[PDB]
């Protein structure tokens, strides 16, 4: 299983200089052996055999070349080292021994296993060992999507090599904004074409004024034409080089307008000069290894009457039998009980059955449960979802009930069959936060851990295998329930419903009306999520016909389609659907920036074998911007047991067929074991030290010959475009804060860094949850992005942020950011910060400062206060030299201050003091009064009402996230936070009201009409 | 007579109206005003939260065209005695009283001083809370790492013993060639090797017993820390329910708007 901590040994983080090994030699001796910690695996085998010598039976060994090493390291992994080059301290043993042995088996295939097992952070033998057809069908099945993947890969030679690792990172749309095509100066750009002279590696600037919708061959034209019978030259010599953005691995390989491209759309939008390297297809298509999938152990092997569900005449009845037991105070209990309920998504199909209650000591019911459901009325991805409860009724006539250990099932496995006899559940521990007696939210299936309540369970039997109906049964039963007048206002109602948030009320008769006008539907295809909850999930009459509409329905745009993913929709037609408006419209700008909630939505998923699985490993396995970050996304997670196991086989299909990435990933992640080890020590056995040691100590263990190794020359995991070099150790620090973070400095080794910066700066964080403050920054990214394509330019700067694992992760540095508290010092005015804007920008670009410090506070004004982004204050928010406001830690968001305090109020949590007021009016005495004050107010007014018109998206978003295990966003009622402060129930007049009076009331009067 | 209904709630939010129909019920009902500014009744029928508009013209209300009673509350009470089965199929049987909602305190001073008692002793109950949540959360990783040791162990020893097993099948022939020979040293030299490695599996054996002993005290621990939960749990969400209720009749009794 995973290593439960990062140590060099058990119970050890660092070995020290020497260390005693004990070697199990072939012939049966033990020898002790001293080794140096960062002892590679030859020399180790080397002084072994040597000493091995002056032992008992030295003449029964053979070659030292004939053998190799085998330990149990940290994982309890009996490994073979067969990469002989490795160092003692790498191994991650969990004792000091070393066993000699003979290596048999396939050799290739036992070195990428361990490659694979290493980049996942569970060993591959695991998942062999797991007896669930399941799972093993999975493993199986999902091997034609690894196939398709390398074959498309190397169909184009190396074109096709190259567009996988490096693709293009373009917008969805070459449409240029009317605010961003108005930068270019007579509608085309300013370009620098750098190029490095091959005789002294000389540097060369062609600077050309090009169109701005000129694909990158028109653009190498120019650069050749800039240098009438020529034509024949660059026809020729065009398909013979390639551009990249100077200082970084982006590149533009395909024939995309340039204004297309995000580098060529930022540096419009931001006055800034693009900067690209022309060098040849060649130099590129080079150094690209040829990716080879092999088909794995475990798929050249095998490894091993039927009625309909609609044929059987009875009602579904579970049976209870017992429960091993439950952790409850005697005293302070009365009894114990299983409620059990059958959901579709998180929807009731009857009503909530309870078992007779018993003593907490005696937990068998031994009791068919009846539910008001026909068995042939059950849908296809209805479950049953139960838990144990406690209860006490001591206190007057209010009894008060508790929800001890849950768990969900499904009612039809992965192969349509309905559950049938008896089944053993391990229950999961109740989630922090959740009050309910129910989780039908929560992952389906048994806990992987046996040392909890397990619970005892029958199902009926009917004298065979039910099997749900096939899609020809269900389409022909529709044409006899559809065998059993449009009118200008009833069009207007549907237009109106189909416009609606996804998480506002429908009314009985709405619902009556949708369900009896679906034929009329099809017209308005944006309304078949309403309709389908205007369908009744528990009669398979509508189920049916549903069916039918779902099958010949228009495809919705991906934004709409994302819904029909989250947990409030489980049926396979209706994600099925959903799967083919993404396949179809969904961009790679769109996938790559919505793939939280994409890799999110994998967990409500009924099976391991789905659409969307396969939809996203293709995709994965297409791009690899795209597969760097689902590989990371799933990673950070795999200490959850609740998901472990699936993501666990996704990652080893996608590591299985990622091709010579796996190489690089694995870099990163033996770069990230490194500072989780180095900070747990600071964490732990260096706590109560002092700042000044633990820095000595730090710089000592950063400069290990082992340690430089692993944390030098690899990929950023924030951006993997960004070459994280040799590590400038001078300006590495722990940062004066409690928590400790370490902000790391590593030298951009691009040719020409300078360009682009020659700096990256990390911040390694251990302890906090980065995954609220991840979600944030996506939705502000998202939220700019809306405002840009509406001409909007309130530019603010979301830095990245990723979580790695567990309460660690990784954030970008803000570079020329200072904190208003920092600006405020080095007994203090309210004009600190204009003097420190005004003095740091002097003369001429004063207004550009102020400009973009206005416009990013707009943006913040209304981000922060759509969020509910906890308590802002001068150490969170900050200020770069250029006058670009930036905010910092967004640890909580929509109310997490309604449990603490009972107070229900949307809060204003960046309210511009005087000093803000100030910057923005020039320096001003009375700054509510002033016109650039009034342009401001404008700025928000429109900033809103873009939000509010993209609503629907934002909540989709949020939805999609409450399976996550954030505490601020555990149910659909958390998300009616956004609907308040998007007044999304009152008109877009009486909603921009409420935006100025909330605007108001917290500024204390200055926001005008 | 609406306004002086026990089921009419006002400005009750939806989020409200569920938690006060979660795990009702069928039957059980309140009439509250639309999300808009209209009346809207909800209602439980097969463990959902029904919501039923109750539309208004010419001074009419019904749920439907023809509009036939006078007012909200003779819609209502004809629907509390017939079922909704001809409009569709229950009686509006368990209103959801506001005046059965206790808490008793007369004036603003007496309910103020009580709500600072309560939300006092809230933030106590909740620390507590929190600072079992983390002892819960640790125990509960720390077990996590003990079980995987413990694996670990299992195979060492595996690895170990399967050593003795070699020297026994390797040493049973040579100690034989070393007795002809009269080596009496090099025997010596095989057993001395042999002992080195049941002492090491002797201390393996001990290094896993040890752990497997504070494994079973920190299960028993995490066993405690569970009950000592499950019994916090219940109680402080009453707490933060009368909490929530004092801070609601502070807002109605004192000045609005
Ligand atoms: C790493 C991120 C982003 N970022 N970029 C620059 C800085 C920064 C930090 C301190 C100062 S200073 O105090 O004026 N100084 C120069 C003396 C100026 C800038 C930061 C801070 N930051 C965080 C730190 C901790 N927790 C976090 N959670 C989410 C973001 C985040």
């Amino acid at each position: 299983p995973p290593r439960p901590s990062s140590g060099e040994l058990w119970g050890i983080h660092l070995m020290p200089p020497r260390i005693l090994v004990e070697c199990l030699l072939p012939n049966g001796m033990i020898v002790t052996l001293e080794c140096l910690r960062e002892a590679t695996l030859i020399t180790i085998k080397h002084e072994l055999f040597k000493e091995a010598r002056k032992y008992p039976l030295h003449q029964l060994l053979q070659d030292e070349s004939s053998y190799i090493f085998v330990s149990v390291t940290q994982e309890a992994e009996r490994e073979e080292f067969f990469d002989e080059t490795r160092r003692l301290c790498d191994l991650r043993l969990f004792q000091p021994f070393l066993k000699v042995i003979e290596p048999v088996g396939n050799r290739e295939e036992k070195i990428l296993n361990r490659e694979i097992g290493f980049a996942i952070g569970m060993p591959v033998c695991e998942f062999d060992m797991v007896k669930d057809p399941e799972v093993q069908d999975f493993r199986r099945n999902i091997l034609n999507v690894c196939k398709e993947a390398v074959d498309l890969r190397d169909l184009n030679s190396p074109h096709s090599r190259a567009m996988y690792v490096y693709p293009p990172n373009v917008e969805s749309s070459p449409e240029l904004p009317k605010h961003i095509y108005n930068k270019l100066d007579k509608g085309q750009i300013i370009v620098v074409i750098w190029v490095i002279v091959s005789p002294n590696n000389d540097k060369q600037k062609y600077t050309l004024k090009i169109n701005h919708d000129c694909v990158p061959e028109q653009v190498i034209a120019e650069a050749i034409r800039k240098k009438e019978q020529l034509k024949l030259c660059v026809l020729e010599y065009q398909g013979k080089y390639i551009l990249k953005v100077c200082g970084c691995d982006e590149y533009f390989l395909e024939k995309y307008p340039l204004s297309q491209y995000k580098y060529i759309r930022s540096c419009i939008m931001l006055g800034r000069m693009p900067n690209l390297m022309l060098m040849a297809k060649e130099s590129l298509y080079s150094q690209l290894p040829m990716d080879c999938f092999t088909m794995p152990s475990y798929s050249r092997r095998i490894s091993t009457s039927t009625k309909s569900l609609w044929v059987i005449n009875s009602a579904l009845r579970i049976k209870i039998l017992c429960a091993t037991y439950v952790n409850v105070n005697i005293r302070d209990i009365d009894k114990i009980y299983v409620r059990t309920g059958i959901y579709h998504g998180g929807e009731p199909l009857c009503d909530n059955v309870n078992t007779q209650r018993v003593p907490c000591s005696n937990p068998r019911w031994n009791e068919w449960l009846n539910y008001d459901i026909y068995i042939p009325d059950l849908p296809r991805a209805a479950r049953l979802c139960l838990s144990i409860c406690s209860v006490k009724g001591r206190k007057g006539a209010k009894e008060e009930h508790c929800p001890l250990a849950w768990g969900n099932i499904n009612l039809f496995d992965y192969t349509d069959t309905l559950v049938s006899g008896k089944m053993a559940l391990n229950l999961w521990p109740v989630p922090h936060g959740l009050e309910d007696l129910l989780n039908p939210i929560g992952v389906t299936g048994s806990n992987p851990n046996k040392e909890t309540p397990c619970l005892e369970l029958e199902f009926d039997w009917f004298s065979s295998v039910v099997k749900f109906p096939d899609m020809s049964v269900i389409e022909e039963h529709a044409n006899w329930s559809v065998s059993r007048e449009l009118r200008e206002n009833d069009k207007e109602q549907l237009k109106a419903i189909s416009t609606r948030d996804p998480l506002s009320e429908i009314t009985e008769q709405e619902k009556d009306f949708l369900w009896s006008h679906r034929h009329y539907c099809v017209t308005i295809p944006e309304i078949l999520p309403k309709l389908l909850l205007s369908v009744k999930w528990n009669s398979r009459d509508e189920v049916a016909q549903m069916y039918c509409l779902v099958k010949d329905w228009p495809p919705i745009k991906p934004e709409q389609a994302m819904e029909l993913l989250d947990c409030n929709y489980p049926d396979p037609m209706v994600r099925g659907f959903a799967v083919r408006c993404l396949e179809k419209y969904l961009t790679d700008d769109k996938l790559s920036q919505y793939l939280i909630q994409l890799v999110q939505v994998l967990k409500y998923e009924q099976y391991l074998d789905n659409l969307l699985v396969r939809f996203l490993l293709k995709k994965a396995l297409t791009n690899q911007r795209i597969g760097h970050f689902f590989f990371w996304h799933l990673k950070s997670e795999m200490h959850n047991k609740t998901v472990s196991q699936r993501f666990g086989l996704l990652l080893e299909s996608y590591c299985r067929a990622c091709g010579m990435y796996l190489k690089h990933l694995n870099r990163q992640v033996e770069a990230m074991e490194k500072l989780i080890n180095l900070t747990d020590i600071l964490k732990q056995e260096k706590k109560d030290e002092t700042q000044k040691v633990q820095m000595k100590f730090l710089v000592e263990q950063m400069r290990r010959p082992d340690f430089m190794d692993a944390l030098q020359g690899f990929l950023s995991p924030l951006n993997p475009a960004h070459q994280l070099g040799n590590l400038r150790l001078e300006e590495c620090e722990i940062m004066s804060s409690a928590k400790r973070p370490l902000k790391l400095n590593w030298e951009n080794p691009d040719i020409m860094s300078e360009l682009l910066f020659q700096n990256n700066i990390i911040m390694f964080k251990n302890g906090d949850d980065l995954r609220q403050d991840m979600l944030t920054l996506q939705i502000i990214r998202i939220m700019e992005n809306i405002w840009q394509n509406q001409g909007l330019d309130l530019r603010m700067l979301p830095y990245g942020c990723l979580s790695i694992g567990d309460c660690v992760g990784l954030i970008e540095w803000v570079r020329n950011s200072h904190t208003i508290m920092q600006i405020q010092c080095k007994q203090f005015n309210s004009h600190t910060l204009h003097q420190w804007l005004k003095d740091k920008n002097k003369g001429e670009i004063y207004d550009a400062a102020i400009d973009l410090f206005t416009r990013s506070c707009a943006g913040y004004c209304v981000a922060t206060f759509i969020l509910g982004i906890g308590d802002r204050h001068n150490s969170n928010i900050m200020v770069k030299d250029d006058g670009q406001l930036v905010h910092i830690d967004f640890g909580h968001f929509l109310d997490h201050k309604k449990k603490k305090f009972g107070y229900k109020r949307e809060r204003v949590p960046f309210v511009l003091t005087q000093d803000f007021l100030i910057v923005i009016s020039k320096g001003a005495q009375e700054c509510t009064k002033t016109r650039e004050f009034e342009r401001f107010q404008e700025m928000c007014y429109k900033a809103y009402l873009a939000i509010r018109q993209h609503a629907n998206l934002f909540i989709n978003l949020f939805s999609m996230m409450l399976g996550s295990g954030m505490p601020e966003l555990q149910s659909f009622d958390d998300i009616a936070y956004i609907r308040k402060t998007l007044a999304l129930d009152k008109t877009e007049q009486e909603a921009l009201e409420y935006f100025m009076k909330q605007m108001n009331d917290a500024h204390h009067g200055g926001w005008t009409t | 007579s609406l306004q002086d209904a026990e089921w009419y709630w006002g400005d009750i939010s939806r989020e409200e109206v569920n938690e006060k129909l979660r795990d009702t019920a069928d039957g059980t009902f309140l009439v509250r005003d639309a999300s808009t500014k209209d009346y809207t009744l909800t209602l439980r029928k097969g463990g959902n939260n029904k919501l039923i508009k109750i539309f208004h013209r010419d001074g009419k209300y019904g749920f439907s065209d023809p509009l036939t009673f006078s007012s909200v509350v003779e819609l209502i009470n004809h629907y509390r005695n017939e079922s909704l089965a001809q409009y569709n199929d229950v009686k509006l049987l368990y209103p959801v009283s506001k005046y059965q909602q206790d808490v008793k305190e007369d004036n603003i001073e007496a309910v103020g001083k009580k709500l600072h008692e309560y939300n006092t002793q809230f933030q106590e109950k909740s620390r507590e809370y929190d600072r079992l949540y983390e002892e819960y959360t640790r125990t509960s990783q720390e077990i996590q790492m003990k079980r995987t040791a413990i694996e670990a162990f299992n195979e060492t020893i595996k690895i170990f013993e399967e050593q003795c097993q070699t020297q026994e099948r390797y040493s049973k022939e040579y100690i034989e060639k070393f007795k002809r020979e009269g080596n009496e040293k090099e025997i010596q030299r095989i057993m001395h090797n042999y002992d080195k490695l049941k002492s090491r599996i002797s201390e393996i054996i001990d290094s896993r017993r040890r752990l497997e002993e504070d494994l079973k005290k920190q299960a028993a621990e995490y066993r405690e820390i569970d009950k000592r939960m499950n019994s916090i749990k219940p109680d402080l969400i009453q707490l933060r329910k009368t909490r929530d209720q004092y801070l609601m009749w502070l807002t109605q009794k004192g000045v609005r708007q």
